[PDB]
């Protein structure tokens, strides 16, 4: 039939959440209940870009329909998920997850999110796994895709006590791993309960809009997780050193959750044994930098090489690499094409080679307010005058 | 020791032109000055203010497509382009002289199609960045959305970026 | 590889005018630019402000009637007519440049009559719609009232036209 | 089909100037326009405005009386005069352009007397009322002074002569 | 030849035929898995012979859902295009397949030498899409 007037619809519909669109994509990956209304069959990256989407592809009281409301809620981002069939045993279940080859079909699994580009041109920047985390052997796995990939992993340690999670954290030291301990503790309304949350969601949707709303170069060291409450162990933040949990955390590069009701994150190192790799920005920029530089040098990939093939790209560079200064994501920077390798042989063998050398934004950390409470304004003001 | 210009050859993409092009011409590099005249002296003086408005032009006598298929272009400063040009010199050995400038295309000429003549179509790169090099080394590079006029390697704006804050 | 313009030829509104037109010229395409000069920078850069005042102009130098029945014609934009032109190049085969161009023809100017020299009538379209194809490929399609600037098929104002909500 | 002109001659008021007149030239007709940019759009697109001050003019060589008498003359349109042009074309039918003017004399210009060269006078008829014929037939008429502007025939101010009430 | 092709006797067949011609001679692998499609490349070394394993997947618009194609078809289609608009001599390694949608197994693709499948596929000479 097809109505033809207004028609008046009363329906419950809660509440835009509202959500500044972001870009920057998230492999999920958690579990779910294929029924009749889910319809995402469990080892195929769907793609998804609403709540709407989340639901008729997830039951709306699945791991994954909650992992994505935990994004939107911060940002209108683009989402890979993986439905991985809710398995029985932790060790299932954790291998369900991790996936691999296995099924000569296709890629299960974590494994699944590679077919993200060439599915949806989705290619997971930040890859996140909520509660299933906690298992050394998915955030190794997380680690291992993470790098064949070039993306942040967003680790959840385990949500009980500190201890477990220095000692877990220490089981690392990766450079793109990056965990976040306390357990987010958001309201359900639908329960009408504090439910209890992995964190990595949380984390992986706010990345995703300080991307946008600040830059892909910018921590989101200090940035509000939108939506949620308390958190699953309230987490101490004081000055002057001390045993401040927060401060405890970091410095066992764990980023945590602070300030009343998880105001927001906090934490912009990363499990690294190599200090260089210390910040999340660097290792975001140094990913994301080079990402702009190929989507831009695709045409530099094939070709017959002529004499202005090398001046080509390196000017190229030149370009994207000068408005990157322009808005702030480096500062300075210097591109040539390596002479002492650069030969007839290599050439030949269409191979060839550039240097990018360039410097990347110091987040700026600690302020040390050093204050003396002094008497030498005290004449000046007071006696007489 | 006598230069001169003796062959002349246009990239815009990588794209020789290695045919139509009787006529490049480099931007005019210039000051702005402004005429200080002022207290305690007659006759002014003449400042640095900036530069100009540079913008380069070539014109291809053919209908080249790979040309024409830039102007009005959306990104402003995504027609790139390489004016070379080989100064022989009495002594043989060439000095090769290469301007680089990303810039706008701007607009495009042709003029009067007249049965019986070259064409010669016409363009107008409304230049962004420039950089000019003689023998393989920096002489110019002006880079204006940036603040980067530097003459081979030093750079006269790092003492007004530091004022400004950039 | 020489390409160059070897012959020429008009049309009005179907009626060729293989005869007289010893010169066409096509709308000098144009931006408007207007030299961006502004905090944080020395040198301007120059902006897409959208284009000039597209006119074409042909000059027959015969009482062509056909042309003449144009003039003024209280329906501006109802002068089609198509300037072809075949760029020959050096190795043969030649490349159609066709220039459709629906406008106004605005005027009309009959030089000094001599008695002993061609009179040249000439004729300067305000173009409105203008069509420029090269070897039967769009280069340009530019249309004011409607806002479809689009080099060969990608519309530069696709994105204004969203933003202004036509 | 190459028309080309030939021969030309001048009449005042009846009386031929065959001989002194080696020059004439019609009044160039051209629009008002007016390049309107506005919104919605880039790219202005130009309107019919009414046209342009027809100014015609020839040169009699010759202290002709006939020409002189009409300068300044009180009565403003009382200058006549029809310059006949014949165009000859290639298969021989030659085309008889002839445009009548009734104007204004306007100014009268003779330059420099040398002692050895052509002396040359000059006018400017400010013309007011102007029909333009090939081969015998209306291809202009331009009525200011009562809004007659038609093309062959067809009236382009008959719309707007309703508007304006006239 | 659009899927007589997997056949090894119709890619010989092809083979000797684009020898007795000097033509690239197009074939499409076995579109299940790699491994397949590996073995069966080392199964040739013939020069003119160029594979495409990924059977692409367009949207036939008149079933309404998506068909799945051979790839050889598309691939001998753009080498023609890029014949013309750019050159014979220049490669269509790089250049867009117009038409189609995904393919029939998600391709992946990364930088870092890697087990990255299509570095796989394209180190026993094969090209994907």
């Amino acid at each position: 039939s097809f109505f033809h007037g207004v028609t008046v619809t009363n329906v419950d519909i809660g509440a835009r959440t509202i959500a500044l669109p972001a870009s920057s994509v998230i492999g999920l990956c958690d579990v779910f209940t294929p029924g009749a209304q889910a319809s995402a069959k469990p080892n195929v990256p769907v793609l998804l870009t609403s709540k709407k989407d989340a639901a008729a592809a997830f039951g709306i009281g699945s791991s994954i329909y909650l992992a994505c409301e935990a994004i939107y809620n911060r940002a209108q981002a683009v989402i890979v998920a993986v439905g991985v069939e809710t398995a029985e045993t932790p060790e299932a279940q954790a291998s369900a997850v991790i996936g691999g080859i296995s099924a000569a079909g296709e890629r299960t699994g974590l494994q699944a999110l590679l077919d993200g580009k060439s599915r949806f041109n989705a290619q997971p920047r930040l890859l996140v796994a909520p509660g299933h985390s906690a298992q050394q052997a998915v955030a190794t796995a997380m680690d291992g895709l993470a790098e064949k990939l070039r993306a942040i992993a967003i680790l959840d340690g385990p949500n009980s006590t500190d201890e477990a999670a220095v000692a877990y954290a220490k089981n690392f030291g990766s450079k793109r791993l990056f965990m976040v301990d306390p357990g987010v503790q958001v309201w359900d309304s639908a329960t009408n309960a504090a439910r209890n949350a992995p964190a990595s969601a949380y984390a992986a949707g706010l990345f995703a809009w300080t991307d946008a709303e600040y830059g892909f170069w910018s921590s989101p060291s200090n940035k509000e997780i939108k939506g949620v409450t308390g958190t699953s162990r309230p987490v101490e933040f004081l000055d002057g050193d001390e045993t401040c949990r927060a401060n405890l955390l970091n410095n066992a590069n764990i980023a945590t959750i602070i300030r009343d009701d998880g105001y927001r994150l906090w934490g912009n190192r990363t499990l690294s044994s190599d200090s260089k790799w210390a910040f999340v920005t660097r290792v975001r920029t140094m990913d994301l930098v080079m990402d702009a530089i190929l989507a831009g040098h695709k045409w530099a990939v094939d070709r017959g090489i002529t004499k202005t093939y090398v001046k080509d790209v390196t000017e190229g560079l030149r370009a994207f690499m000068r408005d990157l200064k322009n808005q702030g994501a480096v500062i300075n920077f210097e591109v040539y094409a390596d002479p002492d390798l650069n030969s007839a042989s290599q050439l030949a063998q269409g191979k060839v080679y550039w240097n990018i050398r360039f410097t990347d934004v110091p987040p700026a950390e600690n302020p040390n307010f050093r204050v003396e409470v002094t008497d030498q304004w005290l004449t000046e003001v007071l006696d007489v005058a | 020791i006598p230069q001169t210009l003796t062959n002349t050859n246009l990239f815009i993409d990588g794209v020789s032109f290695a045919g139509d092009v009787p006529s490049l011409t480099l931007p005019k590099l210039a000051v702005k000055t402004e005429q200080y005249r002022a207290g305690g002296m007659d006759a002014p003086v003449s400042i640095d203010m900036g530069l100009e408005a540079m913008e380069a032009k070539f014109s291809t006598n053919g209908a080249r497509r790979e040309a024409l298929n830039f102007f009005g272009l959306a990104d402003q400063s995504a027609f790139n382009g390489v004016f070379r040009g080989s100064f022989k010199g009495q002594k043989g050995a060439s000095v090769p002289v290469v301007a680089t400038l990303r810039g706008l295309l701007k607009e495009v000429d042709p003029g009067d199609w007249k049965a019986g003549e070259k064409a010669e179509f016409k363009y107008a790169v409304a230049v962004s960045y420039y950089k000019l090099e003689v023998d393989g080394r920096e002489v110019y590079e002006i880079d204006p959305v940036n603040g980067v006029r530097a003459i081979n390697g030093v750079d006269q704006l790092a003492g007004m970026r530091n004022d400004l804050g950039l």
